[PDB]
């Protein structure tokens, strides 16, 4: 059974956590408790393949972010379609994984989290599919930690991704 | 941000970072509040200090770093092994004075998530006793749990290989036994997956884990090293198993169940120095010695569950 390390990055809450935790646990964690370092191990099927996911849901800001970048072999980029700022904080951490890892070929998806929240989007599916095409025609899903939409798509993408 | 931190582990190896508010001297109790749980989930845990040949439940008011700083002095005292091999690591796990009966009062889908976690780990590594048809609908209810729904396409042949048996049965059993249990396995997983009366509910396969767990004698049980003479005195190395239930003994070899004794069926007599301890099989006319320098946390673990029965 191969193992796949992944790393959850993004600007403080956002539903790194949120998302992680539905995932491995099938729970929707409410309260807002700002993380110092969590790690998560599942299995699961992927492309007919029994797969260890090992998850590293990080802090909103540093520390440990170039050995998360080394170690990682797939990166999910997280912003809330509900905050600009976390938007616009994601093309530092895009540019700091291609330095780190010293290329263009990185396992990496794009998620604009908490698209449950529609009323109060600020950010457009639109500009997500923009920044997407950009960096690379990088892999980009809407996502929801609270309804359950396209929370098992973010992993097994990156799975995909690291296969190739 | 010069702030001290520690990694508390689960026993699927993940881990929570909880800052140490107070260095070195933060207490289990501080950590517990540093953890992501509900006082709903926390009732039923608490922190563990562990290396790969001791395992101490600490308490509220004790020290974890204190003792991760102590181990070498820990380990000369409670055992023979050589602290080179041991740097020990901080878990939560199960209180072993949890009672049975608090335990299946439990909804909460995290407290139920650990206590499968931790549960499916006993398992696997051979601590729980019981006969080939229990081991078979446990080993049913993992492949639901973590391969999903039965299909006949993908799980009736070349499926069940040792590789994906391994996962699902007693380590102890995976060579010789599981091999032959495979045809049984699939028939509970298929009878699971298309019984429409059976919550799929991640929480609900994880209690129906949990509930046959419940009923193996060694179930919750927090685990001694010691050694036993035969009576011609060949030396046996043990496990000591003391839970809510009983004292339950098992060959550290082979993990086979030695002797398992019901509180108010045996008592107890702890050695002149805490090396020793004594159990009389109340009307059975048996009586054997254990040798452990954990012979006076066997015997303070058996007075407090003992006492705890009302
Ligand atoms: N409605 C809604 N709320 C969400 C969603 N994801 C997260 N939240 C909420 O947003 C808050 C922060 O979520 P959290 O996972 O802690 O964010 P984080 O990115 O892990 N924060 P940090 O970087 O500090 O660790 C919580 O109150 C959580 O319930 C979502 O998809 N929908
Ligand atoms: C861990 C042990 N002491 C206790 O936890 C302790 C606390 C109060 C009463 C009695 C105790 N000793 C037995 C145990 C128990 O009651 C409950 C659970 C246990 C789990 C595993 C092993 C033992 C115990 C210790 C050892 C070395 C240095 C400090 C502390
Ligand atoms: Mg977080």
């Amino acid at each position: 059974m191969r193992e796949y390390k992944l790393v959850v990055l993004g600007s403080g809450g956002v539903g790194k956590s949120a998302l992680t935790v539905q995932f491995v646990q099938g729970i929707f964690v409410e309260k807002y408790d700002p993380t110092i370092e969590d790690s998560y191990r599942k299995q699961v099927e992927v492309d007919a393949q029994q797969c260890m996911l090992e998850i590293l849901d990080t802090a909103g800001t540093e520390a440990m972010r170039d050995l998360y970048m080394k170690n990682g072999q797939g990166f999910a980029l997280v912003y809330s379609i509900t905050a600009q700022s976390t938007f616009n904080d994601l093309q530092d951490l895009r540019e700091q994984i291609l330095r780190v890892k010293d290329t263009d070929d990185v396992p990496m998806i794009l998620v604009g989290n908490k698209c449950d929240l529609e009323d109060e989007r600020v950010v457009g599916k639109e500009q997500g599919q923009n920044l997407a095409r950009q960096w690379n025609n990088c892999a980009f899903l809407e996502s929801s930690a609270k309804s359950k939409i396209n929370v098992n798509e973010i992993f097994y993408d990156l799975v995909r991704q690291i296969n190739r | 941000k010069p702030y001290e931190k520690v990694r508390i582990y689960r026993m699927d190896g993940s881990y929570r970072s909880v800052e140490l508010k107070h260095g070195n001297n933060t207490t289990v109790q501080q950590i517990m509040e540093g953890m992501r749980l509900s006082q709903e989930t926390q009732q039923y845990f608490t922190i563990w200090i562990c290396s790969e040949n001791l395992s101490l439940q600490l308490k509220p008011y004790h020290k974890p770093l204190q003792h991760v700083r102590d181990w070498p002095e820990i380990l000369a005292e409670l055992t023979n092994l050589d602290p080179q091999r041991e740097t020990p690591q901080l878990f939560l796990r199960r209180d072993v004075r949890l009672p049975l009966e608090v335990e299946k009062q439990i909804e909460d889908p995290l407290a139920i998530l650990i206590l499968f976690d931790e549960a499916r780990y006993n398992l696997l590594k051979g601590f729980y006793t019981a006969p080939d048809a229990k081991l078979i609908t446990l080993a049913s209810l993992l492949l639901q749990i973590v391969y999903g729904n039965y299909e006949s396409k993908k799980h009736k042949q070349g499926f069940l290989n040792e590789e994906n048996l391994k996962s699902i049965v007693p380590v102890t059993k995976l060579k010789s036994k599981a091999p032959h249990w495979t045809n049984r396995i699939l028939h509970e997983y298929k009878n699971l997956s298309t019984s429409e009366g059976v919550s799929k509910e991640m929480h609900h396969l994880q209690r129906m884990f949990l509930q046959n767990c419940w009923e193996i004698p060694t179930y919750g049980a927090a685990f001694f090293t010691g050694q036993i003479f035969t009576k011609n005195h060949k030396v046996i190395p043990v496990y000591v198993g003391v839970n809510i239930k009983g004292l339950h003994l098992l060959n550290m070899e082979t993990k086979a169940l030695l002797i398992s004794l019901k509180y108010g069926c045996f008592m107890w007599q702890l050695g002149d120095t805490d090396t020793c301890f004594q159990i009389h099989s109340m009307e059975n006319k048996m009586s054997f010695i254990v040798h452990t320098k954990q012979a006076g946390l066997v015997v303070k673990l058996l007075m407090k569950l003992n006492g705890q029965l009302m």
